C-alpha cells in the first residue's frame, strides 16, 4: 500500500508513554518545555526559531 | 533529460554484484556515460564524508566503485527498448539467470523510486518510472511460476 | 521452536499451523528467504491440505487476493511492520522457515528487524536445521518478547544415512547407518592412493571425461539409484555434464511424456524465447535423461528442472548448493564432487552446517530411510582433521546478525514510535537481558 | 488476479480477419470477414491444441463482424443454449444448438424469425442478456443505422411437461433519443436493469429497455475533431452501479468510469502511456481500444487494444495492475504463424479485437480449478487463452 | 446520396454456393468536381475562433470578487463520539 | 488540449462538489470557449447570468457594468454557429454601451470581441448584404496588429458579389505594403488568385510560390499551398509537369503523411500501420479502404462505418 | 586551395536530380522523372556530357536513391552493378555493360530478390564493396519501419553468371514507436550507420546483427531534428552526421568505438546576428562526402555553398557556390536574415568526391575530381587543387 499511514504495535520492548494520573503531571514537559513570554503566549512554532510580526510590517 | 530506458539502465548499477573476469564494453550513449560519471562522483563524495568520521563500511560498500557493475547499463537498456532475449544475451558478458535477477531487482527499484518520485513531486519523473515499469515487465523476465 | 533436519517430517508443525488456525479462525504466514522455496511450499500446501485458501506475494501483484494462508519473502514480511499491512491483524502464529540462516550477516539481518519488532498478540513458530545452541536462541526471543516457549529439538535423525569415500572405483565406508566413526577404513583408502604441464586447466583434481560415466555406470550395475552430484562452478557444472554420453533414464513413452511436459512450459513464451540456445541444450538434456541446476540458469529453466527431477524421472543430477533447499526428493544417493568453493572471500571448506543441509538431504523416507552418501577423491590424500571437522564436526553456533541499514534508521526516525536506542540496546547481543537480570 | 499465463493457444483460425469472439461454459466460437463459425470445445486433452474440436459452418458471403452466445436453464425439458451473429450487410441469423457428447454434430436450424419488413433496420452491435427471473424474456439488445434497439423473447415452452413451440416477439422499441439522427455504435444491458446507450459522437445516454425511457446524458471529453469521440464499447459492472465506457480520441484510446444515477466522472482509466515523446498527458492505451470486459466479481477490468496490449485496470481504485503484451510469435505450432501480413507490415503489435472473460469452471485445459479464465483474438487470424494463477 | 439506400443495395444480395473463400475488388474511381476545394476550403471564415485571436478573452484580478479568501478549507476535526 | 480538458473536468466536478463562489463562476466558462464546447456552453452559464440578476441595485459603478460587459462579448462568441443567429445582435450592444466610449485595457478586450460576431450573423443566417458588410466596413481601423487581415481577408470575400471582391482586393493589396511575408495570408492570396485565373497574377504568384523559404516549409504540416502549385500549373499551362513539388517536399519531410499518401497509398499506410505518426479512426479506415482489395476494406469498415466512401466501395465490390 | 571547373551539363532531366553515385568509368544519376542516366567520366575535355549520355526509363514515379558498384572478381569480369529504389518503394537492380564495337550502353535489368521482399517499402541503400573479408560483396537498405535489411550478395555460384541475394540480417527498429529511416552508410571496417528522421543514428556491427550503440538529436525540442546524410571515413573510425535546427545546417562528428564527440563544424561572427547556434550552413545540409584519400570532408548545403572541411584542422578549408557565380574572394559567414533563411536561395541536392583520376584531361590523375547536382538540373564536374 503505502508507508504514509502509521504502523501497528510492537511487542516486548517498552514504548515509554505513561500518563501518570487518575493540573499535576499529565502533560509533563509537553507544554511546559515549549513556554516563553506573556502568560503562556507561545510566540514561535516549535522546532525552529523565528517568531511572529503583526500587520505594521506591510 | 533522460528517457525511461536510459533511467532504468542507469539504475542497474546499484542492483548487480559486478564480480567477473571479462572487460566492460563501450557505453551505448553519451547521456548514460554522463550519468555514470555523476554517480561515480557522488559515491566518491559519500566515501569522503564517511571517511572523515572514521567508521568501517561493508566489503561490498567499501569496494563498490572498484567492482565491475557498470557494464549492465548497456545490457538492460536494449531490453528496455523492446528487443529479443537472444540479442541482449549475445551483447552481455554475465549468465542469463543473473541478468534476469538484475532485471527483476530493477523492477523493484523503479517501484520503490516511483513512490518516492511521486512524494517529491515531479510528475514527469513518475511517468518515466512507470514507462520503464511498463517496458521491462514482460516475457522471460516475469514468466510463469511453475508451482500452481 | 523446531531444531530438526529437512526431509524428516518437519511439515508436522506446518500441517497444524493452518489446521489449528483454520478452525480457530486466525491466519498464518509462511516466511521463506528464497523465492523458489516460496513457490515450492505453496505447491506443497496446495497438494497435502484439503481445500485451503493459500496465497503468495510477488513484485507485480499478489496471487489469490483473499487468501487465508499467505506466503512471502522476509523483505516483504518486514514491509508489513513499517507500512501497516492488513494481515498483521489477522495472523497469530507466524511460521519462520530456516533459522540456521541466523548465522549469515549480509542477508539475514531482516530476521532481527522483524522477529524482535513483531506485534504483541503475534506468537512465534520456527523451523530450522539442527544446531547445538538451542536453549540460548529461543529463550532470548522468549525473554525479550515475554512469551512462553519450549525447546522442541530433534537431535538425531529419524531418517539417517551413511558416508563413504570414492577412490579407484570403490566404496570405502568411513561412517555407517548408525553413525560410528570407522578409523580402519580411512587408513585403508589412503594406502590405496599412493611430464604433464598445465597446457589446459590445473595439473591435478577434476577428473577425465571418461571417468564420470565410469562413476555413474558402476553404481547402476549395483543399482543405488537415484543419485545426485554437487558441482559448484557454473562452467564446470556444464563441463562435467556434457562429458557424459550413452545414458537415458526415460523410455520411448516417458520420453514422449517429457516432450509433452516441456511443451507446456515452452508454450508460455515467444518463439524467440522458446528457441534459446540454453533452452535447446536444456531440452536435449531432459530428453537425453539428466539435467543441471545452478543460479545462472533462467527462472523457467530452474523451476521446471526441479519439478521434472522431483517427478521421479531424472535419477542422475548435477546441481549447486541452493538446490538442496527443495520440496520432493527422489534421491537414494548424494555425492560431493569437491569440498572447495568461493563464497565471496576465497577458497574455504564448506561448514558442517552446510555439510548437514546437503548430506542429510540424502534420505528417501518411505522406501529406504537409511540413505547413501559418497564423497569424491581424485587420486589424492584427504586432509583427515579438516575432513572430520566437515563430516563429524558440530554445525557451529548462531552468531548475531547486526547491520544498521540507513533506510531502517530513516523509517524509525520518521515514525518515532519505538525509538531507535530502545531497539539497539535491547537487540540480540546479550547483556543483562536473558542471563542474570534479577541479580542487577 | 495478478498476472495471467497461456493455458491454451491457437493460430490461423479463419481465412479473413477474426473480428469478434463468443465464449460460454459449453464452448467458444469466433466470427470473421469470410463469414464462418468454428465452435471450439472447452474440455481439451492434456497439452494439445485441439483444432479439429471446432467444427466449421457456412454463414455469409460478405462476412461476420460481431457475435455472442447465451446459455440458460428454463426447465428439465430442454437445456437452453443459443447463438446469434451479425454480418457486414446486417442480418441477425439465429443459430439453435443441439449437441451430442461423442459425435459433436452441432447442426443449426434454418432460423428466419423476422419478416422482410423489419429488416429495414441493420444489425451491427448485438449483445445478449442473462435474466434470472427478473423479467421472464431472455433479454437481447442490438443496434442499426437508424438508431434503434429490439428484443426477441425466444421461449419454446408452454404456459406463456412443456410442448415444443419456438417463437419471436418484442418487449419494447427504444429508439435514438438524441437530435439530429445518429448511428448507434454499441449497447449493453445490466443485471440491475439500468440500460444505457452509446453513440458515435462521444455522448452516452442512460435508459431502460422495457419501459421505453430515455433518462439523461452528458458532454464528451474534448470533442472538436472529425471523428472526435467514437464510443466503441460501453460496459457495466455485473453487481455494482458503475459504468465503464470505452471510446476513442484521434490515435489514442480513452476509457472512462461513471455511475448510473449521478453520471459523474470520478476518473478516467489511464496510465503514463507514450505521447509526444517526453511531455505526456493521460490515455488508456497508446493506440485505439475496442473491447472491455469484467471478471465474475466486478473488480478487475480488462481492455483490448489496437497496439497488441492487454492491460488489467483495477476498478475499486483506478490504477493498472499489469500489462500483457501480444505478438505474432506467441502462436504455439510453427505452421500457423503469420509474422508479416500479405500487404507488408510486421505483426509484432497486432490489433486485439475482442477480449472476454470465462468464469469459474468454464475453461479447464491444463492446471485450472474454478478459475477466472480469459480468451483473446488478434488481427493476425489467431486465437489465444489465459488463466488465473493457482485458483485455490 | 443518402447512406440508407447505399446500405440497402448491398443487403439485397444473398448467399453464394465454393464454401471456399474468394476476394472481390472494388471499382471505385478516386479521381468532374474540380472546383470543390478551390472556391471554399481556404477563404471560408472560421465557424469557431482561432487561438491566435483568443487573446482578448479576460483579465485576472488578484482579490476575489485576503487571508480568509485563500483558506476556505480551514476547519476543526470531525465530531467526537 | 489534454491539459485544458483536465482543467474543465476539474471545474465541472468542483461545481458538483462545492458550487457558488466569487471568482470561480467568473473564470470557468473560458476553458469551454478554448476547447470549443458549444453544446453545453449555456448549460451552466444560466448560473452566471442568473447570479447577475442581483447586481442592478447593488454594484453600479465599475464592476456590474464592466464584468457583465466582458461576459457579453463572451456570450456573443458563444451563441453564433450553434442554432440561432438572432442572439448575436443585442448581446453585442450590452458591451457597446458599457465601454465603447470609455477607453481601457478591459474595454479594449471587450470592444474588439464585439467586432467579430455581428459581421458573421446578418449574412450567414438572414442573407443580408450590407447588414453585415456595413458593420464590416468601419472595422477598417480596428487595431493595427499582425492578425487583423488573417480573419478579415476571409470575411471580405464571403459576400457572394463583385463589389465585395473589389473590397477584398483593396484590403489584401493594402496589407501587402505594411506586412506581407507570412504563411496563412500568402496561402489565402494563392487560393483567391487560383479562383481568379488572372493572366499576370498567376505567373507573379507561382514565381514566388515555388520560391518559398525553408522555415515556412518547416512550419507547414499538411502541405496545402505546396500542393496547390500543381493546380496553379494545371490552370496556367494545362501540362503534365504538375507532379514535381510532390517529389521535393516529400523527400525533405519523409515521415509527413498526406503528401506521401497522395504519391502512393501503400507508403502512408505502412508509416501509420502500427503507429509512427498521428492519425484518426476515420482517416485510418479511409487509408485501409484505399488499398483496393477485400480484407483491408472489411477492416476499414469495422474501424469506421460512418464514412460514405467505404460503404460505396463495399457496394461496388459485390 | 582552389577548384577549377572542367564542364557542366545543363538541363539533364525533367524533374529534380536527387542522388548521384560514381564509379571508374561513369557517374550514375537518378531523378524525379523516372530515367536512369549514366554520364561518361572519360570525357575529351572540350565536349558536352549530353554527347555521352545514355537514358533508360525505369519507373514513372521517379528515383530518389541509386547506388553503384564497379569491380572485378574472376579473371576479368567487369561487374558494374547499379541498384535503385523508386518513389513507390520498389527495389530494382541493373547490370550495365557496353557493346564490343559500337560502345552503346546496354541497361540489362536484374530481378535478384523475390517478390515477397520487393513488396517492402525501401528508401536509402548502399553497396559495401568487400575485399575478401566477406566471400563476395555486401549490400544494405533502409525502410519506412527502420528494419534495416542487409544482403550477402553473390554474383557467382558454380565460374559462371548466377546472381543471388542471400539475406544476411534485419536490424530491427531502434525505438518503439518506429521512425522513418532517412539515410544509411556502410564502411570497410564493418559498421552499419543507420540514420533516422528524429536525429537518431543507430550504429550496428555487421557480424552478429547487433547494435553497438546510438546517438540522439542535439536539439531537445519541431525545428528540423531529422538526419540528412550519415557518412564514414573509408578505413578510419571517424564518423560524420548532418542534422538541422530551425532552417539551418549542422554537421556533427564522432568516433567509431567509444562514441565520444570530436567537433561541430561552424563559422562565427556578426552577419549571423552574434550567433548562439554555431552552425555549418545557413540552410539544410543536403549531402556529406569524404574523399577517398581520407582527410578532408565535403559538405553541400541548400544555400549553394560547397564548404570543404579539414578533419585534421577541424576548420573550413574553402567555399564554392555551385549555382550562382561566387569565386575569387570570400568574406566567409552564414547569411542569416531576420525572417529565417539566407538571401542566397539556390537549390542544391547532392555532392560526391571521385577517386584520383577517373576523369580525363589536364585535371586528371594529378588531382581528385568532384561531382555535384542542382535543382535547375545542371549536373556539374570540377577538378581540384590546381598545382600540377
Amino acid at each position: 500500500g503505502s508507508t504514509a499511514q502509521l504502523p501497528f504495535t510492537p511487542g516486548g520492548i517498552p514504548m515509554k508513554s505513561v500518563k501518570t494520573d487518575s493540573g499535576s503531571s499529565t502533560m509533563a514537559n509537553a507544554t511546559k518545555l515549549l513556554h516563553k513570554d506573556g502568560q503562556g503566549l507561545f510566540d514561535i512554532p516549535e522546532g525552529m526559531n523565528r517568531g511572529i510580526k503583526p500587520m505594521d510590517a506591510e | 533529460s533522460f528517457e525511461p530506458e536510459e533511467i532504468v539502465a542507469l539504475l542497474s548499477v546499484f542492483v548487480y554484484e559486478g564480480k567477473t573476469r571479462e572487460e566492460e564494453p563501450p557505453i551505448v550513449t553519451p547521456r548514460l556515460a554522463k550519468g555514470k560519471q555523476r554517480i561515480e562522483e557522488i559515491y566518491k563524495k559519500m566515501l569522503c564524508v564517511f571517511n572523515t568520521h572514521q567508521i568501517p563500511l561493508t566489503q561490498d560498500e567499501a569496494e563498490f566503485l572498484d567492482r565491475k557493475r557498470f557494464a549492465m547499463m548497456n545490457v538492460v537498456y536494449e531490453w528496455a527498448r523492446g528487443l529479443s532475449f537472444k540479442e541482449i544475451m549475445e551483447m552481455s558478458p554475465e549468465a542469463e539467470g543473473t541478468v534476469v535477477r538484475v532485471i527483476t531487482w530493477l523492477d523493484e527499484i523503479c517501484r520503490e523510486v516511483k513512490t518516492a518520485s511521486i512524494i517529491i513531486g515531479n510528475s514527469t519523473l513518475h511517468m518515466k518510472m512507470s514507462r520503464a515499469q511498463e517496458l521491462i515487465k514482460r516475457d522471460i523476465v516475469f514468466a510463469a511460476s511453475l508451482y500452481l | 521452536f523446531v531444531a530438526a533436519h529437512t526431509s524428516a517430517g518437519k511439515t508436522v508443525v506446518a500441517e497444524y499451523a493452518i489446521a489449528m488456525a483454520h478452525r480457530n479462525m486466525t491466519k498464518t504466514i509462511y516466511t521463506s528467504p528464497i523465492k523458489a522455496l516460496s513457490n515450492q511450499k505453496f505447491r506443497d500446501f496446495k497438494e497435502t491440505f484439503d481445500d485451503v485458501n493459500i496465497g503468495l506475494i510477488t513484485g507485480d501483484v499478489q496471487i489469490n487476493p483473499d487468501a487465508n494462508c499467505l506466503i512471502m519473502t522476509t523483505e516483504i514480511l518486514r514491509s508489513m511492520l513499517y507500512r501497516g499491512a492488513d494481515l498483521i491483524r489477522d495472523v497469530e502464529f507466524v511460521i519462520f522457515d530456516e533459522v540456521h540462516y541466523v548465522n549469515d550477516q549480509d542477508r539475514g539481518v531482516v530476521w532481527e528487524e522483524v522477529i524482535i519488532m513483531l506485534p504483541q498478540h503475534v506468537k512465534f513458530i520456527l523451523l530450522s536445521a539442527t544446531v547445538p545452541n538451542t536453549y540460548e536462541f529461543a529463550n532470548w526471543i522468549g525473554r525479550t518478547k515475554q512469551k512462553n516457549i519450549y525447546v522442541i529439538s530433534t537431535p538425531k535423525r529419524p531418517v539417517p544415512l551413511e558416508i563413504n569415500i570414492w577412490a579407484k572405483k570403490e566404496l570405502i565406508p568411513v561412517i555407517n547407518q548408525n553413525s560410528e566413526f570407522l578409523e580402519a577404513n580411512f587408513r585403508k583408502h589412503k594406502e590405496i592412493l599412493n611430464g604433464s604441464n598445465k597446457r589446459k586447466f590445473f595439473t591435478q583434481d577434476g577428473p577425465s571425461k571418461k571417468t564420470w560415466p565410469e562413476i555413474v555406470n558402476y553404481l547402476r550395475k549395483r543399482e543405488l539409484l537415484p543419485m545426485v552430484v554437487f558441482v559448484f562452478s557454473k562452467k564446470r557444472c556444464e563441463e562435467y555434464a556434457d562429458w557424459l554420453e550413452g545414458i537415458n533414464f526415460c523410455n520411448n513413452k516417458e520420453k514422449s511424456q517429457i516432450h509433452m511436459f516441456i511443451e507446456k512450459s515452452i508454450t508460455r513464451l515467444k518463439k524467440e524465447d522458446r528457441d534459446l540456445p540454453q533452452i535447446l541444450k536444456t531440452r536435449s538434456l531432459l530428453e537425453r535423461g539428466i539435467a543441471v541446476h545452478h543460479g545462472g540458469l533462467l527462472p523457467i529453466v530452474k523451476e521446471l528442472i526441479e519439478i521434472l527431477f522431483s517427478k521421479g524421472f531424472i535419477k542422475v543430477l548435477f546441481a549447486t548448493e541452493t538446490f538442496a533447499m527443495g520440496l520432493n526428493l527422489p534421491t537414494r544417493t548424494v555425492i560431493f564432487s569437491s569440498i572447495r568453493k568461493h563464497d565471496g572471500n576465497g577458497l574455504r571448506e564448506l561448514t558442517p552446517g552446510e555439510f548437514t543441509q546437503m548430506a542429510g538431504r540424502a534420505g528417501r523416507r518411505g522406501l529406504d530411510s537409511t540413505g547413501t552418501v559418497i564423497v569424491m577423491a581424485y587420486n589424492s590424500p584427504l586432509s583427515i582433521a579438516t575432513f572430520k571437522e566437515v563430516t563429524m564436526g558440530v554445525p557451529t553456533r548462531l552468531q548475531s546478525q547486526f547491520r544498521l541499514t540507513y533506510n531502517m534508521i530513516l523509517n524509525l526516525l520518521r515514525i518515532e514510535a519505538l525509538r531507535v536506542e530502545e531497539m539497539i540496546k535491547y537487540s540480540f547481543s546479550e547483556n543483562a537481558k536473558e542471563t542474570l537480570q534479577p541479580e542487577h | 488476479s495478478k498476472v495471467f499465463i497461456a493455458t491454451a493457444n491457437a493460430g490461423k483460425a479463419h481465412d479473413a480477419d477474426i473480428f469478434s469472439v463468443s465464449a460460454c461454459n459449453s464452448f467458444t466460437v469466433s466470427c470473421s470477414g469470410d463469414g464462418y463459425l468454428k465452435v471450439w470445445d472447452n474440455k481439451l486433452l492434456d497439452n494439445e491444441n485441439p483444432k479439429d474440436k471446432s467444427y466449421s459452418h457456412f454463414v455469409h458471403k460478405s462476412g461476420l463482424h460481431h457475435v455472442d452466445v447465451l446459455q440458460a436453464i428454463e426447465r428439465d425439458a430442454f437445456e437452453l443454449c443459443l447463438v446469434a451473429t451479425t454480418s457486414f450487410s446486417g442480418d441477425l441469423l439465429f443459430y439453435r444448438i443441439t449437441r451430442e457428447d461423442e459425435t459433436k454434430k452441432v447442426i443449426f436450424e434454418k432460423l428466419d424469425l423476422l419478416d422482410s419488413d423489419m429488416k429495414k433496420h441493420s444489425f451491427w452491435a448485438l449483445k445478449w442478456g442473462a435474466s434470472n427471473d427478473r423479467l421472464l424474456s431472455h433479454r437481447l439488445v442490438a443496434t442499426d443505422v437508424k438508431g434503434t434497439t429490439y428484443i426477441w423473447k425466444f421461449h419454446p415452452f408452454a404456459d406463456e411437461t412443456l410442448n415444443w413451440s419456438p417463437t419471436l416477439e418484442l418487449q419494447g422499441t427504444v429508439e435514438s433519443p438524441m437530435t439530429p439522427s445518429q448511428f448507434a455504435t454499441s449497447v449493453d444491458i445490466s443485471e440491475r436493469g439500468l440500460i444505457a446507450t452509446g453513440f458515435n459522437n462521444g455522448t452516452v445516454q442512460i435508459s431502460e429497455l422495457s419501459t421505453l425511457r430515455p433518462l439523461y446524458n452528458f458532454e464528451s471529453q474534448h470533442s472538436m475533431i472529425n471523428n472526435s469521440n467514437s464510443i466503441r464499447s460501453v460496459k457495466f459492472s455485473p453487481q455494482g452501479s458503475l459504468l465503464a465506457i470505452a471510446h476513442d480520441s484521434n490515435s489514442f484510446g480513452c476509457i472512462t468510469l461513471y455511475e448510473t444515477e449521478f453520471g459523474e466522472r470520478i476518473g478516467s482509466l489511464s496510465v503514463p502511456t507514450h505521447s509526444s515523446q517526453a511531455s505526456l498527458g493521460e490515455f488508456a492505451h497508446s493506440s485505439w481500444v475496442m473491447s472491455l470486459s469484467f471478471n465474475d466479481s466486478g473488480e478487475t477490468l480488462c481492455s483490448a487494444g489496437w497496439d497488441g496490449k492487454l492491460r488489467f485496470w483495477d476498478v475499486k481504485t483506478k490504477e493498472r495492475i499489469t500489462t500483457l503484451n501480444m505478438h505474432c510469435d506467441d502462436i504455439e505450432i510453427e505452421e500457423d504463424i503469420l509474422a508479416v501480413d500479405e500487404h507488408g507490415d510486421s505483426l509484432a503489435e497486432p490489433g486485439v479485437f475482442d477480449v472476454k472473460f470465462l468464469k469459474k469452471g468454464w475453461r479447464s485445459g491444463m492446471g485450472a480449478d474454478l478459475n477466472e479464465s480469459l480468451c483473446c483474438v488478434c488481427l493476425d487470424r489467431s486465437i489465444r487463452w489465459f488463466r488465473e494463477a493457482g485458483g485455490k | 446520396s443518402s447512406i440508407q439506400e447505399l446500405y440497402q443495395s448491398l443487403k439485397e444480395i444473398t448467399n453464394n454456393a465454393v464454401e471456399l473463400f474468394e476476394d472481390r475488388i472494388t471499382k471505385l474511381d478516386f479521381e468532374k468536381h474540380a472546383n470543390d476545394i478551390i472556391k471554399d476550403r481556404f477563404l471560408r471564415p472560421s465557424n469557431a475562433l482561432p487561438w491566435s485571436l483568443l487573446d482578448m478573452v479576460q483579465d485576472v484580478p488578484h482579490t476575489s470578487s485576503g487571508k480568509l479568501d485563500y483558506k476556505e478549507l480551514l476547519k476543526v476535526p470531525d465530531p467526537i463520539n | 488540449v489534454e491539459k485544458l480538458t483536465t482543467a474543465s473536468i476539474a471545474l465541472e466536478q468542483f461545481f458538483k462538489k462545492s458550487p457558488d463562489s466569487q471568482f470561480a463562476l467568473q473564470c470557468a466558462l473560458l476553458t469551454l470557449e478554448r476547447l470549443h464546447h458549444y453544446e453545453n456552453a449555456n448549460e451552466l452559464a444560466n448560473r452566471l447570468i442568473g447570479i447577475l440578476e442581483k447586481k442592478f441595485e447593488k454594484t453600479q459603478d465599475e464592476r456590474e457594468l464592466f464584468n457583465f460587459a466582458i461576459i457579453k462579448g463572451q456570450f456573443a462568441r458563444i451563441h453564433l454557429g450553434l442554432g440561432n443567429f438572432e442572439l448575436s445582435i443585442e448581446n453585442a450592444d450590452l458591451s457597446q454601451g458599457i465601454i465603447s466610449e470609455s477607453s481601457d485595457e478591459k474595454s479594449m478586450k471587450t470592444k474588439i470581441s464585439n467586432h467579430i460576431c455581428l459581421g458573421l450573423s446578418y449574412f450567414f443566417l438572414n442573407d443580408f448584404d450590407q447588414t453585415l458588410n456595413q458593420f464590416q466596413e468601419l472595422l477598417s481601423i480596428s487595431k493595427d496588429s499582425k492578425h487583423l487581415v488573417v480573419l478579415i481577408a476571409k470575411v471580405l470575400y464571403d459576400v457572394g458579389e463583385s463589389d465585395t471582391k473589389e473590397i477584398a482586393l483593396q484590403e489584401l493589396t493594402e496589407y501587402i505594403a505594411t506586412s506581407g511575408a507570412d504563411l496563412l495570408v500568402t496561402l489565402t492570396i494563392a487560393a483567391m488568385s487560383i479562383l481568379d485565373d488572372k493572366r499576370e497574377d498567376l505567373s507573379i504568384i507561382l514565381e514566388e510560390l515555388k520560391a518559398l523559404p525553408l522555415s515556412k516549409q518547416i512550419i507547414d504540416k499538411h502541405k496545402d499551398a505546396p500542393y496547390l502549385i500543381e493546380e496553379i500549373t494545371k490552370r496556367l499551362y494545362r501540362n503534365d509537369t504538375g507532379k514535381q513539388v510532390w517529389q521535393r517536399s516529400a523527400y525533405f519531410f519523409p515521415n509527413n503523411l498526406k503528401v506521401w499518401e497522395r504519391l502512393d497509398k501503400n507508403i502512408q499506410r505502412r508509416i501509420a500501420s502500427n503507429g509512427q505518426n498521428k492519425v484518426t479512426a476515420e482517416e485510418m479506415s479511409k487509408l485501409y479502404c484505399e488499398s483496393k482489395n477485400l480484407r483491408s476494406i472489411q477492416r476499414g469498415m469495422f474501424l469506421c462505418p460512418w464514412n460514405v466512401t467505404a460503404v460505396k466501395a463495399l457496394n461496388e465490390c459485390f
